[PDB]
């Protein structure tokens, strides 16, 4: 017979209503699994025993890859940070922090402490005091700890100390301590651009992203004893508590110390595959985090609890029930994501010949289920109109809504930010990535931390069962609707008013670009030739048949390749990795020109004016050049004549 | 006919009325048995016999008419006819 | 009634009876077209000819492209040379030279004069004279005119001369004078890795190539003028004149000026192509060079010829005859192929993305016809097999035995020069390229001068006729073999002797990579695995179907990035563009490892070990990211264990 798609979806609530993801959340916090760093032995054990499921569930074929990192651990002598006074007789110590920060220096210094609010460059440039030679503290939130620390690096700071403030986090245990990576960008630092298998016998190198200066989590009773002793007070636009001070008294001064060592460590990735049966060897990625630090329930917890009885589902789906997928499914749970995510980092740099132009989207199921009142998404501009359907569909745990109650909602979504895992999918490899998440207005409060657990996760949300029965609905509704049709659902449209927010963004400096004596006009035809590329192709997808597949595979290449021709070709991709020119880092990203150009009508001298000159011709060129290759052959190129 | 990969065109018409006013185009119909007594509207589960799938008057303009009366799953489409009309 | 090998073959060389080419040498060398200049007025009505012409033998679409170009020229003083005593007051005037490098840098020096047999990188330490303080002169050829100006400038000297002697190049006449190009690599330089359309606002940025000294060119009694005054004697290996001599005299000097201007210019491009029947998309693409400096006899109005006449054939034969090509041909005319050929290297930049899978072959039809004695092939491996079919089935024009006498003849090839027009294609872009040249034991002498003339021509080749035909029969064999049938002749297994002749040329130095503390035999592994890719890719092409097009075009998607793969992905392209981790320049070819290590067992404290270690890494991941982008799939790989 055949399956459609409103029979699937009923077949999908049918096979949904009888799982049970509390006794799995049980299960991965019982007392044989419950502290897994990378590389430790219960982090082995737990994929040992997810690699058995992905046998016991009869998957098509099940696959195992390790590869060997260098992470860094606590060292067997304490760190510390302790008030030291002007005389140097009296010495007061205020905590050894049981949590650390990875990726930091061994060291140990003294000086004066500043206040800062979160550690913006807005932050540290509408500062009063002077910022140099002087340790810092700074709020978590906000901001990855990484670029906390590189701006504390800009402004030639020594020390860094981090907390957590009751306001932007409520909390009771003032004592709690937790953990965070350091390093700006991704993967494995040691070997950057290239992966970290044991066939490169491991070259001397570092990053750009290590910080040099010690990083350190203290806790907030202990920034109560600090601020016991600073003076000056916070201003009011800092919507803070009333301890907080800015700078220390001109007597005492701090002595932090960090005394931390590199370790290398055995790093596994356990993967399983459901095949296809029009295509097999186009795939779509579907992962999850499978360790975290403390105990670790919401961090890791509910990510490989709906990945396993997603497995389980779907190869039910296929061997019982007679769905039949046209492409391959890969079900992934890498380790080693809390140093900045490197079990997806060095598989991609491993493997990126073979899924260059293959792998069409990546999903993310991590950090599923943390508040039960929203819903927020983030994800490339292709999957958008994707998105949309889904929240037509699914509805909400709590109430009985659906989830599209907001018929606007395209602006309020905000670009992957670096801590996410599917970061490295989207911006380095080109591969469509989507995350999402149900949280509450505030962040998760304790989410690195010592105290993340079942017990007081179920404290929070009452009702775990359904909340999680929703957002495996959500991933199913994904990976069947990208599955089961001949037509991918990726939205191509959606790029073009990315392009239009762009130039518009860039008319209001056409007065500054005319006086430099080079015009704008250029780049306007560029995103009018992005424009009728995308209205071309809507329109043979128009004139094709569609049970043909001869003609709907020449159109479906000319769609999954529409995401890697924003790629620049013109970076190395060991000198800066994320080479998408929207949603990127470094000189050649385009909200980077803006941010070039914005500096001229200040006139410091920071502006770069040749910069910009290359910076907007390899611009317009990239997006010009994908607007070639989206329409046609190379003949129906129209010219400028 | 004119999809790809066929990609094909009309060629030549033909017109249908008198010789002297030349008429191309069709008009289209429903015939029913006389003293049954159901109208356009109440025509639910009642046999239909078509002329093919996909011609004009035969497909496109009686299931055009009401296919939006019908409850979804709207498509495959001669699913829900097929569960319309009764035989 | 179907078209096979056969009589395709019989119908080709029914086609090439009937053609006079000699005709059409004599009207590409009229009056009306003679001294064709980059950009010169000349230029665009042999353009409009070529684009005439190609409208007039009903291609199925003709189209051409204009770009702006910045080119060297004459300035109105004369550049000249001058020899001087210390203080400058003995003035004896030598000459003042027609010709002129362009890109040589504009500046007046002084010096004595040492000289070089070639300047290769091996003569200037067999030289005995320290080299730097000085002016050289070398011979000119054996290498490009970049690279003596490269490696004289890298010795730190000052001035180079170019002269022709007697030996190398018998000319009876005295007086002539030349020209070269002496850009470093290839293409506009003064925009290095993107187009120079008037979309990319032409923005300041200069070539890394470009040379810092004035290099000029003397005729060869200029050079005897001061071969009176220098006093020495060559070495009995260096094959030369009696006049030769090292060094000046103690009291004597040499001054000389050189004063050449930047012009922009307006480059041509002209294109048509002939549509395909099944795959339409994919496409072969030949080319030809249109300009040069002299009337271009030899160098431009040969390779014309046989493309107007290869584009009579083609849409001759599919358009009465009955043939059907199941791929698309283009044709092109590049102009600037003597500037170190910026037509097909801004063509390439340009459009880089809609070239990116499609294109899958070059072939070179620029100085086919330059004698009657040998048959000299240089091409891409893929082809090799190709060309073997191909040298079974050509008669020699003057003995009527086959091409193909020696059975030993893929050793005997030489790598892409870089003043080749296939070199940018093949390592700059990754697609499989060929040339092919009917050379003499010596070279053809009065290649760049103003004495390549035709009638000249027809009495050193006295039968060009049949020569210029068995050109164009191989071209024709060629373009037949790849677009006539389901299974394209690109043979993928030639990439197998390559890789086992490096790793044979590593094993002599194993016995210092086992010094340094790191084992060779990952990479021994390395090649074991691309030799089980292809062996299980030939299998697949064992097990499929012929009549069938949806698994053949599967397989053909992966025949045809098999050279894309050898494209190094770690280094950007518009720094050092050619990419190509075998055929290519830089530091991260193979070549350039087997150099940083053989310089270690000079122990001269010149190796960089952590550049070899970084080499050695990336070169191995390069083979082992090759062999598993061809074996299937991600999960089929055959890992670790
Ligand atoms: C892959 O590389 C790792 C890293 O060196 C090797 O693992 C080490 O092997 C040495 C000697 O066998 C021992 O110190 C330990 O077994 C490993 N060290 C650590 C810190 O784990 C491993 O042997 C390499 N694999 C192969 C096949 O050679
Ligand atoms: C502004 O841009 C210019 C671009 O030329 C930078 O100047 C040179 O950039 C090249 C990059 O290829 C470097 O190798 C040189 O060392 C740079 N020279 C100098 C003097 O900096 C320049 O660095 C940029 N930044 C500023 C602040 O001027
Ligand atoms: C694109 O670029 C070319 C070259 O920079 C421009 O051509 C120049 O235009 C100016 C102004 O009319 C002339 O003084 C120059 O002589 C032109 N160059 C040459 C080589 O003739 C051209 O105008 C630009 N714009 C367009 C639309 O083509
Ligand atoms: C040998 O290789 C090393 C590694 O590249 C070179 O050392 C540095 O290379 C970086 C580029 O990553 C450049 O900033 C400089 O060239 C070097 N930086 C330093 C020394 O601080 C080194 O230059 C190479 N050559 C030699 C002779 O050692
Ligand atoms: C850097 O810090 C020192 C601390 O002693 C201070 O005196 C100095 O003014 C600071 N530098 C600048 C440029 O203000
Ligand atoms: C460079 O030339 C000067 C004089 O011409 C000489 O003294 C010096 O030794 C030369 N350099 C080297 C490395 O020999
Ligand atoms: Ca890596
Ligand atoms: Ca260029």
């Amino acid at each position: 017979f055949r399956l459609y798609w409103d029979d699937l979806k009923r077949k999908l609530s049918e096979k949904l209503d009888s799982t049970d993801f509390t006794s799995t959340i049980k299960l991965l916090n019982e007392n044989s699994y419950v502290p897994r760093e990378a590389g430790s032995q219960k982090d082995e054990n737990l994929a040992l025993y997810v690699e058995n499921q992905f046998r016991e569930f009869k998957l098509s074929k099940v696959w195992r890859d390790q590869h060997f990192v260098k992470i860094q651990v606590k060292d067997s002598a304490q760190n510390s940070v302790i008030i030291v006074d002007k005389n140097g007789r009296l010495v007061y110590l205020v905590e050894n922090p049981g949590g650390y920060v990875a990726y930091s220096k061994a060291a140990t210094v003294t000086g004066k402490l500043v206040h800062a609010n979160f550690g913006t460059k807005k932050d540290f440039e509408d500062l009063y005091t002077p910022v140099n030679g002087s340790i810092v503290i700074v709020r978590a939130g906000k901001i990855t700890f990484a670029e906390k620390v590189a701006n504390a690096e800009s402004l030639n700071a020594i020390g860094v100390l981090i907390y957590m403030d009751q306001t932007k986090f409520p909390i009771v245990n003032a004592e709690l301590s937790f953990f965070g990576h350091a390093h700006l960008g991704t993967g494995d630092p040691y070997t950057p651009g290239f992966p970290s298998f044991n066939h490169t016998q491991f070259p001397p190198s570092r990053s750009s992203g290590l910080p040099n200066i010690p990083v350190q989590t203290i806790s907030r009773a202990a920034a109560e004893k600090l601020f016991g002793n600073m003076e000056g007070d916070c201003p009011s636009d800092w919507k803070t508590d009333s301890t907080c001070r800015m700078v220390t008294s001109e007597s005492k001064n701090v002595k932090l110390t960090v005394s931390n060592v590199l370790k290398e460590i055995k790093i596994l990735n356990i993967f399983g595959v459901i095949k296809g049966f029009v295509e097999p060897d186009h795939y779509v990625v579907v992962g999850a985090q499978r360790d975290a630090w403390g105990p670790g329930a919401a961090k890791s917890g509910v990510g490989t609890a709906l990945l396993l009885k997603l497995a389980q589902m779907f190869s039910d789906m296929v061997l019982k029930d007679g769905f039949q997928p046209s492409r391959s499914i890969i079900f992934a749970s890498w380790s080693a994501g809390d140093f900045g995510s490197v079990g997806a980092t060095e598989w991609l740099e491993g493997y990126l010949s073979s899924l260059h132009l293959k792998a069409f989207t990546y999903i993310n199921l991590d950090k599923a289920v943390l508040g039960t009142s929203n819903f927020k998404v983030s994800a490339s501009p292709l999957l958008y109109t994707l998105i949309e359907k889904t929240m037509q569909n699914v509805k909400h745990p709590v109430t009985g809504q659906f989830l599209y109650q907001d018929s606007n909602w395209a602006s309020k979504v905000e670009k992957l930010t670096l801590d996410n895992a599917a970061f490295p999918f989207l911006a380095y490899s080109g591969i469509p990535a989507v995350s999402f998440c149900f949280c509450e207005d505030t962040d998760y409060p304790y989410l690195g931390t010592t105290m993340d657990t079942y017990k007081e996760l179920i404290e929070r949300i009452p009702e775990l069962n359904k909340v999680a029965r929703a957002a495996a609905e959500v991933a199913g509704q994904f990976v069947i609707k990208l599955t089961h049709d001949v037509e991918l659902n990726l939205d191509y449209e959606r790029y073009n008013s990315q392009l239009l927010s762009f130039v518009r963004d860039l008319n209001q400096y056409r007065a500054d670009i005319k006086e430099m004596g080079l015009s704008l006009q250029w780049l306007y035809s560029a995103r009018g030739d992005f424009f009728r590329a995308t209205s071309r192709l809507t329109t043979d997808f128009g004139n094709a048949e569609k049970t043909d597949r001869f003609v709907m595979k020449k159109l479906n290449d000319r769609v999954m390749r529409v995401e890697y021709h924003f790629l620049s070709p013109y970076v190395s991709p060991k000198e800066s990795p994320f080479r998408h020119v929207f949603w990127g880092s470094g000189s050649h990203t385009l909200p980077a020109l803006l941010e070039n150009l914005k500096l001229r009508k200040q006139n410091n001298g920071a502006f770069n004016e040749t910069l910009f000159r290359n910076q907007l011709a390899l611009a317009t060129w990239t997006i010009q050049g994908a607007a070639n290759a989206l329409s046609g052959d190379v003949w129906d190129i129209d010219n400028e004549f | 006919a004119y999809l790809a990969p066929n990609n094909l065109k009309p060629v030549v018409a033909e017109f249908y009325g008198s010789k002297e006013d030349p008429q191309t185009f069709y008009y289209a119909v429903a015939v029913v048995k006389k003293d049954s007594g159901f109208q356009m509207n109440q025509l639910r589960g009642k046999k239909s016999c078509h002329t093919g799938l996909g011609r004009s008057a035969g497909w496109n303009i009686p299931i055009g008419l009401l296919y939006c009366d019908l409850p979804e799953p709207r498509k495959p489409l001669e699913k829900a006819v097929a569960n319309f009309f009764s035989g």
